[PDB]
């Protein structure tokens, strides 16, 4: 009547999500041409992202950072781009400015986390790193999650711009000046945005289900895949099929279950009273 | 579609481009100043030429936006600061002639030598020889010879150059819709479009004259005391009724009376507060000096210094292999980079200078949150005032004994207080009548109230009436004595010093009243006063976006400059001078002359 | 890129009465020496199953039937092959670029499982080339989809090389498949039984084991079978003609909700089944 131990068994954590591909990417894109990598059909370990002091901002909107590994989703979008330091807070639900209106805008009901870190050691070079650009002028604000790769001359006045720059005719894309001697605020900050989407499709991306150690000849409650029972687990002499997870006796009661890590059959006996 | 939206778009494009361009130009200038060579100078020249061409193009582009249709004050101020086509309204030949005149006057002032009449093989230069003779020498004949030689060898050469310079500047000012060049200079104090905070151009002259009339008694008492003290060193050269001679003021021109402290010291038996020995026995360094300055600033309530300021500035002399200019300057690169160029030695003077430069850097970081054209002080004297108030608050004995330089058992005697007040007077109030007279002479020679055949005549008349200075020998119309100064021979304004002298004491009194400090004003310390820090940051944040009158009202509570804080700063010294001038004749008479 | 196929005489579709085949494991529960009753999507023991022929006569019907068949609740796909003619299937709703579809195909090196909104064609098929120079086939001309965009699922297996030669004789291979789409999961069952027949697969019992469970929230309404074609020097034709189809035939049976009594033995394998209808 006293289940002391509580064991949790689950299959091995394989097929990790390619977070190191978007986080440790060599070449990032500009804020106007941000990449949108799709993350699905993998286990996303968000503990390695939160437990890392390299990131300056780890704000999560509509979700808690600790409970990230305890939730499932259908697909995650990773929006990676380089932004200036003094405009990192513009990447947030309900913010205005030049980046949040003309380059990248988040919806008011955005559910996800924004991650950013200083990249002055990589994206800054002596003489000026003019490889990153940002859209400075646009006729209207952007919709949530919308790209704009247009290079049309911004017509700021009534005079029609004949595809050339001049009076009231400015180029929409302007390049950042990233020198290694710039102070905090003007230094390049690589920022990634993890957008969580939940649809009617089955949940493909979940958190890594932790696994505990086994115990034999003790009354312990168990949980392998969905079986929440209580009994004594001992080694069995039967052999299941290569696909059958658990079994049951003639009385329609859980009798045995295959361990998702060792592929061994363990008998289940109810603790006597 | 409207003109205001097009102006805002153009201003955004300008703030994007000019920021990076000026940052590159400032990087080149910093690499040249911290490392003198043949490549850094070429890089700096190229960057400066590119920046000048960019500014000219942007001004010619912005001139197509009317200023009467803009209703936003910020955009209007940015456009007005950008449409300043000063050196481009004149003809090409006239502009080239004016530039040639400026260059030749700068070279005459810089490359100006004078040889001894008995030693033609060795001549004297201004900085090493003439300043030394006028400062540390006591012989009447030697100082008179040096003064006459400087006024004759260089003054006479700049007479036709200045006669053409004034005409060209008047033409340029009239082309820019001004009355004269003095009006163009006073336009820096002009603010319009704000109800109650307006300030015209003649009102500046009126306020300066009123402040000078209110400060005249203190200067007259100080002049009487200095004359009584100098009568001992010169028994038969200075009269107790007449004015002081021009070459016996401790300076080449009589601007600062600091070098007269060794002769006019009230109590010579007690030495001045000098913590240099206490600084060298505690194993101090320039790094420690700047760390203590940062500690003071963060105790006041201002943010720390950036990491780039500590990992990029050159706070000490690099050595003999690398040459650099050892002039303390605060560098604002523009893109969040702030540095200080100073060959800091272990000295109390360098301590106060480091506090001044860090105050400049704090002002820069405070107004860095505004557009490029507005990233500047509210007036041409706010930066120096913000630096000097910190330099004064750091030099108090209370702050020194709280840091650890001065012993805690050191008692505050009134004799040392009087000596410190007299030094501050000689270095601050001594240049106020000189600045006023020089600026008034320049204003009246630009407006046209002085004919060309009476320039030096009226100059000496004013210097004998307004100031207590009389010329030793008569100088006719060929001895252009006024043009012997750096600021007048290099096209630099001078009323900024008077304005900053008023502003520093106004700010000091305001921050001391906000710090809940009682007693005299000169013994006030605002180190641990966060209220005064916030009250000053409310003014440093506005920068140039708001009129200087609004900034003044935010920092002191009045929209006009007042001289009463300056008189309250020297109240004990005023009483002591009135007590020491019972038998002496206060004032001066213009009929006396050393002829 | 797609090329249609001509010189294909139309013949009336044949039907074959299926035997007790089609029973699979409805769950992953182990049972031994018991008769369990299940109510799930199964196949009746005797129903009309459409027989599709793929042969190539020597002269005076060339049949390459691979039409778009409906998917009501689940299909039973049985393959009687001798040279691996069937490469895979194309599941979806309209097989257009407006809706997502399921692409399962084996190109002799990997098992490609992609879920994207492809742009399929009327006659999607693979081809081999009987090259007498090197005595090798080296299949090519993968003509299944022309425009691939917006992929949400992708899976490839380890590289291999299956037998692509054209065997002569009888059908020495039987591959049975049962496809189900419930709760957004696409369940695939498989069973391989070596047989030796020419037509009308013999009566027997084979419990299909669960192979994969692909989570894809897509609607499956119609599906098309991906076959293969042989080409050599003795094939008159340039673009649409000049090909021959090896001896192969597949069967398609639709599932219906019924009650079945599954008989398990001492090893947890289904031996017999009883249909209640
Ligand atoms: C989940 O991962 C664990 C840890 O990797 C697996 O446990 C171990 O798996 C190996 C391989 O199947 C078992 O065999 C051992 O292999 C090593 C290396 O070849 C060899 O040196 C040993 O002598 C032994 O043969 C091993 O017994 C097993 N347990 C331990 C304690 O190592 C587990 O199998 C994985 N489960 C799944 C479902 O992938
Ligand atoms: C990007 O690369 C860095 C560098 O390797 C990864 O940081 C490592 O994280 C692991 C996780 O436990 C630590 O054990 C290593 O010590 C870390 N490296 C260093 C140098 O400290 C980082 O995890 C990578 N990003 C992702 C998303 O995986
Ligand atoms: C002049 O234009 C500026 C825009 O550059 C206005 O500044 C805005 O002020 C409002 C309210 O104070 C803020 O919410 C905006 O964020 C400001 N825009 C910025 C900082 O870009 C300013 O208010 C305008 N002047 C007047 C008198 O309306
Ligand atoms: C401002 O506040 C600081 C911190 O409270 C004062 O520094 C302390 O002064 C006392 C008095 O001598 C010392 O006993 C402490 O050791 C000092 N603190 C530290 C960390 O050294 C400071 O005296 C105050 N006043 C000024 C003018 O700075
Ligand atoms: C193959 O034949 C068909 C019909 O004879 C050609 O027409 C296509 O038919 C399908 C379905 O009926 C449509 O989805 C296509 O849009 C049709 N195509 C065109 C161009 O109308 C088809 O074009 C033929 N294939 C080739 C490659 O010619
Ligand atoms: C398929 O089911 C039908 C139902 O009776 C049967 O085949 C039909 O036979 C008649 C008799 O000539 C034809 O007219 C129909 O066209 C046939 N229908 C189909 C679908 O084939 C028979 O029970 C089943 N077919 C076979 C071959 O057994
Ligand atoms: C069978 O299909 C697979 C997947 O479509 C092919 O594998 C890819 O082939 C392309 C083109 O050769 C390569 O760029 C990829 O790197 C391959 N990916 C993998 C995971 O192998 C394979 O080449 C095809 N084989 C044949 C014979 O057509
Ligand atoms: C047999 O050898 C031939 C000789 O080249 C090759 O087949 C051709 O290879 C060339 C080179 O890429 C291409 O024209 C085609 O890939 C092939 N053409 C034909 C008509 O087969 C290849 O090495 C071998 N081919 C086979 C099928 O085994
Ligand atoms: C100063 O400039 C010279 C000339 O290029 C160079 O050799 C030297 O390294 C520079 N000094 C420093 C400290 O960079
Ligand atoms: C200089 O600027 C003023 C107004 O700022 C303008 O009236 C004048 O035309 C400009 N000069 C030239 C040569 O365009
Ligand atoms: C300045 O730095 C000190 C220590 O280096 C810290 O205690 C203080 O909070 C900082 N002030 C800021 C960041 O405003
Ligand atoms: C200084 O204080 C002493 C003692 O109170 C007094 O005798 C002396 O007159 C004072 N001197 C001045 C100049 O105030
Ligand atoms: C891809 O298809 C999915 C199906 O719902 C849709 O939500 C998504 O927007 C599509 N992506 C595109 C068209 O880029
Ligand atoms: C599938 O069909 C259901 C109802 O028939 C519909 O609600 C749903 O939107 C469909 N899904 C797709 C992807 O077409
Ligand atoms: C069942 O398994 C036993 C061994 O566990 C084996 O001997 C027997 O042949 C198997 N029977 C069937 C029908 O698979």
């Amino acid at each position: 009547v006293q289940p002391t131990e509580s064991i949790v068994r689950f299959p091995n954590i394989t097929n990790l999500c390619p977070f190191g591909e978007v986080f440790n990417a060599t070449r990032f894109a500009s804020v106007y041409a941000w990449n949108r990598k799709r993350i699905s059909n993998c286990v996303a370990d968000y503990s390695v992202l939160y437990n890392s002091a390299s990131f300056s901002t780890f704000k999560c909107y509509g979700v808690s950072p600790t409970k990230l590994n305890d939730l499932c989703f259908t697909n995650v979008y990773a929006d990676s781009f380089v932004i200036r330091g003094d405009e990192v807070r513009q990447i947030a639900p309900g913010q205005t400015g030049k980046i949040a209106d003309y380059n990248y805008k988040l919806p008011d009901d955005f559910t996800g986390c924004v991650i950013a870190w200083n990249s002055n050691n990589l994206d800054s070079k002596v003489g000026g790193n003019y490889n990153y650009l940002y859209r400075l002028f646009r006729k209207s604000n952007l919709k949530p999650f919308e790209r704009d790769i247009s290079t049309e001359i911004y017509q700021a006045g009534s005079t029609p711009c004949n595809g050339v720059e001049g009076f009231n005719c400015y180029f929409p894309l302007q390049s950042y000046g990233f020198q290694p001697t710039n102070g905090v605020g003007y230094q390049p900050y690589r920022v990634v945005v993890l957008s969580f989407e939940l649809l009617h499709a089955p949940a493909t991306v979940c958190g890594p289900k932790k696994s505990t150690n086994l115990v034999k000849n003790k009354c312990v409650n168990f949980n392998f895949n969905g079986l929440t029972g209580t009994g004594v687990l001992t080694e069995s002499n039967k052999k299941f099929l290569p696909f059958q997870q658990f079994g049951r006796d003639i009385a329609d009661t859980t009798d045995a279950v295959r361990d998702p890590q060792t592929l061994e059959i363990l008998d289940i006996t109810p603790c006597s009273f | 579609s409207t003109i205001e939206e097009q102006a805002k778009t153009f201003l955004d494009k300008f703030n994007h481009e000019a920021e990076d361009l000026f940052y590159q130009s400032s990087l080149a200038s910093w690499n040249y100043n911290t490392n003198i060579t043949e490549e850094n100078v070429q890089n700096m020249n190229n960057a400066g030429d590119k920046w000048s061409a960019f500014l000219k193009e942007q001004s010619t582009l912005a001139q197509m936006y009317p200023l009467q249709e803009i209703q936003n004050l910020t955009v209007k101020l940015q456009l007005q600061a950008l449409q300043q086509n000063g050196s481009s309204v004149l003809s090409e030949d006239k502009s080239k002639r004016l530039n040639t005149i400026l260059n030749t006057m700068s070279t005459i002032y810089s490359t100006g030598k004078v040889c001894n009449p008995d030693n033609p093989q060795e001549c004297l230069l201004l900085e090493p020889g003439l300043n030394e003779i006028m400062a540390n020498s006591l012989d009447y004949n030697e100082r008179l010879w040096a003064w006459e030689s400087w006024r004759s060898e260089v003054g006479k050469q700049l007479r036709p150059l200045y006669e053409e310079y004034v005409v060209l500047k008047n033409e340029m000012a009239r082309a820019n819709h001004y009355e004269d060049y003095g009006d163009y200079w006073r336009g820096d104090y002009e603010v319009n479009g704000v109800d109650g905070y307006d300030y015209s151009r003649g009102q500046l002259i009126e306020d300066v004259e009123h402040t000078f009339e209110e400060i005249k008694p203190l200067y007259e008492h100080l002049h009487a005391y200095v004359r009584a003290k100098l009568m001992n060193a010169y028994p038969s050269y200075i009269s107790p009724i007449g004015c002081l001679p021009a070459h016996l003021l401790g300076d080449m021109w009589g601007r600062f009376w600091t070098n007269l402290y060794s002769l006019t010291v009230p109590f010579g038996q007690k030495p001045n507060i000098d913590v240099t020995d206490a600084m060298v026995d505690q194993a101090w360094d320039a790094q420690r000096i700047f760390k203590e300055a940062e500690k003071f600033f963060v105790s006041v309530g201002l943010p720390n210094m950036t990491q780039g300021f500590w990992e990029n500035s050159m706070l000490t002399d690099p050595g003999n292999v690398q040459k650099a200019v050892c002039h303390p300057t605060a560098w604002d690169l523009g893109k969040g980079d702030f540095r200080i160029l100073m060959c800091t030695k272990v000295t109390m003077d360098d301590f106060l200078t480091a506090h001044h430069e860090m105050g400049h850097i704090q002002y820069d970081m405070a107004y860095a949150a505004q557009p490029f054209l507005l990233r500047n002080g509210a007036n041409e004297g706010f930066h120096e005032a913000v630096g000097e108030i910190m330099s004064l608050s750091a030099a108090t004995p209370k702050h020194l004994k709280s840091i650890g330089l001065l012993s805690p058992d050191f008692q505050e005697d009134n004799e040392t207080e009087i000596n410190f007040l007299l030094k501050q007077a000689l270095t601050i109030v001594g240049t106020l009548p000189f600045t006023y007279m020089l600026e008034k002479w320049r204003w009246m020679v630009f407006k046209g109230e002085i004919p060309k055949d009476q320039w030096m005549k009226k100059w000496w008349e004013m210097k004998r009436e307004i100031v207590g200075v009389v010329e030793p020998v008569p100088h006719d119309e060929t001895y252009c004595d006024p043009a012997s100064l750096f600021h007048v021979s290099n096209d630099y304004s001078f009323i900024r010093y008077y304005t900053r002298t008023l502003y520093q004491f106004q700010f000091q009194e305001a921050l001391c009243q906000a710090a809940k400090h009682e007693g005299p004003l000169h013994k006030c310390d605002i180190s641990n006063s966060t209220e005064a820090g916030q009250k000053l940051f409310n003014m440093l944040r506005l920068g140039k976006s708001e009129p200087w009158t609004l900034a003044l009202e935010n920092v002191v509570g009045a929209k006009n400059m007042n001289v009463r804080p300056l008189l309250n700063y020297f109240e004990p010294l005023f009483t002591w001078l009135k007590d020491q001038n019972k038998n002496s004749f206060v004032g001066w008479s213009t009929d006396w002359s050393p002829y």
